């Protein structure tokens, strides 16, 4: 299988008039999605009743 | 039905660093002689900008008297008796350490940042001791 | 079937690199804000300058 | 559950008609709520102010265009190309020539920035699933694909190999096998239980 | 637990925020009111007076 | 191929995000028998300033 | 005698700097118009890997009645009721301030990250006012 | 009227090859001395990925009494009784050749890739003889 | 206690090639004239070394009486009555397809290679009919 990740974007509220860039934390969205593979095939007889 | 998100409606969210990790401030006030109504001092002091979460009052036996009569009052300028009234923590019959339940979550104003303890009634037999305030708040 | 049969919980997985973001649709603002004087949007450079408030 | 995960990616019959549950939201949908150009632009609408946003198949940033790609199942692909307004579109606005006009020599037509792709095996799919009922008084719908970039991850893992056998006798000639196999594996972006690019409508295809 | 880059993905995602943030300053402030004389009050923090 | 469109000597160009303004300030009622309504911004020269 | 030290039984042991010297969420939901039962807002919204130390919830007063009938629960999307069930501290005629006293250290799982406050009874006469409440936490 | 065609709807459709041409499994387990219900032996074994058609128990006379009580269980290491539940062919009165009833078109799953005889209740009188087990399966 | 393993207790196990996948051997006699018990003809001819896994016997009505008395013996040049004993289907009130019952899992010797069908029971009024037979078995 294949797994494939995705980022969304950002979420919050300017940090407004005295707020540190230390202080109060965002998280980065993050996401996945799986592919399942599988075989598969067919098939044609020829015999020779049938041919000539 | 019209109850919405607060004003509070759209940020992210704190975690470690030099934010307002909540924060203490301690004093010990000494009481000596006689205790009378007309005792006030400051124990500590707070900020400005900041949210109180919960004020502890620890204190000594101050009354070793067979009927206890003493009673305290911890608050600022503004008002006298807001964090706790008429405590009775002091006597030599009850227990201490008792937790603050009135007036919490509330931003200090300005010339409201000093703890004072103030004597509501008389002692009936003055003994020698203090009382300990720790006051729990933190910053944005 | 019974050839060499695999288990369940012992198939491999593969988790890629290559990550996905969201569209934001930059502006419809953005060729009318200049600094001269023939622009809708104006801006001034003057507290980029010295001080001020 | 896929409904009321996409309520701003599932257009039925109206805005007015979505509905949490799956089967009322396709008993909103009339028979006279056919697919003309102006619902269709709806859903171009609701491609540009999806929450999480949906990749356009081509951007121009200035003169801002955003482009997308429609897959009709041909009973409302002629609803759209054969309404009595939105026909003079392609006959007003293209120039003067024979052999490049979709109105005399059909084909796929562009109209207020979304291509429209036919492709008829989609009511060989959609008539075995019971979109022949289950609509406003048991009329019969149809679903549109409006999809940007990126809504079907296509995995490989052997490309399709040939070979033949020869069973019975190889001398005797009296059998022979010929087969093809192949592995892959295909399936619709989906992510937090969303789906990544595709805009799903259902307009109401009488089908006379 | 990862292989994706978080850093990278917050990096680009955060110099791309503050472009929407200019145009969402720019969309409340031809909204505004214009009270008396320079001064410029936003349309929902606005009371009926001001807007009268 | 859609755009702005320019008609009588005014260009007409589109912003996607005042819906999300106007829808959030009470204007999906409040018309002549609560119909939405959405504003319209007809500017000329110098009508924002923006100090950097 | 099988009691043994803890899971716990072999490390130093932590001090200043970077880690979960305690922090605080805080919320202020304003409630208006009519208050059912069908009304539901977070007020504020915690990490994955956290324990909670304690919940305090201060409000106004939201049903001016002669006999006050409103009432609160404080949770989460999991448990409707894990912090608080039957506050009853918005009424006219109690007191506010009730800490919290069930479910205090507990690591929070995945999607229980974000605190409710939902009306468990109809208010008799709906006031406006407005909810505070504030969870102390930390993180390793 | 939902009663569609099956989880097969598509295909085409299987003959002359190496395909699951029907198969079987036969073994033959030898029981002497005295026999209690401490006793357990696999005859054959199963693949994973295969369904069972069908289990033919065939064996001999293993308790000459005037009131034979034998009794025997035919199962895997999951089911102790999965194909026979007290199967009683080994008794010297009744007949022999009992087909299988229960549990017959299911998956093998991993770890149940043997089947065992074990012993229900005690022999009265025990003899010397043998148990014969055919199961049919195939794979795909 | 002393129940071991089988005589199989060591290998590996069979599936998909030319192995033993099972197999049939069907014959179509057919009966005309009158019917006495001086009948006997070959349906089908087996291998040696094979194991015998089920009979079965379809046949059309043979005595159309009002008191049918037609019976008939399935079995070889050994044995005459080895798989079947005194099986009447061919009567015209009973019903067809019986399985075998006696004699399943042995293993064919020499000169026991050609199934018979002989008749028990003399036919009250003979009819013409025919009689079908399908030995499943398979090979090592």
């Amino acid at each position: 299988t294949l797994n494939i990740p995705l980022f969304y974007k950002l979420g919050g509220a300017p940090v407004t008039g005295d707020t540190p860039i230390v202080g109060n934390e965002t998280p980065l969205d993050n996401y996945n999605c799986g592919v399942p593979v599988a075989l598969r095939g067919k098939g044609v007889a020829i015999t020779k009743n049938q041919t000539f | 039905m019209p109850a919405t998100n607060s004003a509070q409606a759209r940020l992210a969210a704190p975690g470690h660093g030099f934010g307002g990790n909540v924060k203490v401030s301690y004093g010990s006030v000494a009481f000596t002689g006689t205790i009378t109504t007309a005792d006030a001092a400051t124990v500590c002091n707070l900020p400005v900008g900041a949210i109180v979460l919960g004020v502890t009052l620890e204190s000594d036996d101050l009354d070793t008297n067979a009927t206890p009569t003493i009673t305290l009052n911890v608050g600022d300028a503004g008002s006298a008796t807001r964090y706790f009234s008429a405590s009775t923590v002091a006597q030599a019959g009850t227990s201490s350490s008792a937790p603050a339940t009135t007036g919490l979550l509330w931003t200090v104003t300005e010339g409201n940042t000093a703890v004072r303890i103030a004597v509501a009634n008389n002692a009936a037999t003055s003994a020698d001791g203090s009382v300990r305030v720790a006051v729990t708040y933190y910053l944005p | 079937m019974a050839d060499f049969s695999l288990a369940t919980a012992s198939q491999r997985k593969e988790w890629s690199n290559k990550a996905h973001m969201e569209y934001v649709r930059r502006s419809r603002f953005a060729p009318y804000i200049r600094n001269t004087e023939n622009s809708i949007f104006q801006g001034y450079s003057d507290l980029e300058k010295r001080a001020g408030d | 559950a896929f409904s009321a995960a996409n309520p701003d990616r599932l257009f039925f019959g109206s805005i007015s008609g979505y509905s949490a549950t799956w089967a009322t939201g396709l008993g909103n949908v009339d028979a006279a709520e056919t697919c003309t150009a102006a619902r269709v632009g709806v859903m171009k609408r609701l491609a540009m102010s999806a929450s999480p946003a949906i990749t356009p198949m081509q951007v121009d940033d200035d003169e801002g265009r955003e482009y997308f790609v429609a897959f009709h199942g041909s009973r409302t692909f002629r609803d759209l190309k054969g309404d009595t307004a939105m026909l003079n579109a392609n006959r007003e606005a293209r120039p003067r020539d024979v052999s490049s006009n979709p109105l005399l020599q059909d084909g796929d037509l562009i109209y207020e920035g979304v291509i429209h792709r036919e492709v008829p095996e989609i009511d060989a799919w959609a008539a075995a699933n019971g979109f022949n009922t289950a609509g406003a008084g048991s009329a019969p719908i149809r679903p549109v694909f409006l999809c940007g970039t990126q809504s079907v991850f296509l995995a490989y893992a052997q490309r399709p190999q040939a070979g033949t056998e020869k069973s019975d006798i190889p001398a005797l000639n009296r059998r022979m096998t010929v087969g093809m196999d192949e592995i892959i594996g295909v399936k619709k972006a989906a992510f937090n239980g969303k789906q990544h690019g595709v805009v799903m409508g259902f307009f109401g295809a009488a089908g006379d | 637990r990862t292989e994706i880059d978080v850093m990278n993905a917050a990096k680009q995602s955060l110099t791309r925020y503050f472009g929407e943030l200019l145009r969402d300053d720019i969309i409340e402030a031809l909204g505004s009111v214009v009270t008396t004389g320079d001064t410029t009050v936003n349309y929902g923090s606005a009371s009926a007076a001001n807007r009268n």
